[PDB]
């Protein structure tokens, strides 16, 4: 899952994988200061499986 | 501004350059050459389009 809006800055080619990695800032970056940000991670192998690594907690609550 | 998108835009590019550089350091630390090729070659192509973003900047200055 994930509550929060986000906006994809850039994405890197992994090695061993066709499936880049998404770099994604607080939609709040700039309106709130957030500094919040997460890295996003797909599989081609694993169907099923998602890997997220989330950087600093906002400075906010979650919008409706 | 107007152009403040721009400014917007400016600054996540400088993130991912972060990001990049960060990546790469690290690379250079575990001695990971294929790594270093990887995310040295992204970090090229992350700059240059930081570097086209700030051109179009400094053009709204003048
Ligand atoms: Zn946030």
């Amino acid at each position: 899952g994930d509550l929060w809006t986000w906006r994809k800055y850039g994405q890197k080619d992994i090695l061993g994988s066709r499936f880049p990695r998404g770099y994604y800032r607080c939609a709040y970056k700039f309106t709130h200061g957030c500094k919040a940000t997460k890295q996003v991670q797909r599989s081609e192998t694993d169907s099923n499986m998602l890997a997220i690594t989330y950087l600093s907690e906002h400075n906010h609550p979650r919008p409706t | 501004g107007a152009g403040a998108a721009l400014r917007q835009e400016i600054e996540d590019k400088q993130l991912m350059v972060n990001n990049l550089t960060d990546e790469l350091q690290d690379a250079i630390d575990e001695a990971n050459p294929a790594e270093i090729a990887n995310t040295s070659q992204q970090l090229r192509h992350a700059r240059a389009d930081l570097a086209d973003l700030q051109r179009r900047f400094a053009v709204l200055r003048n």
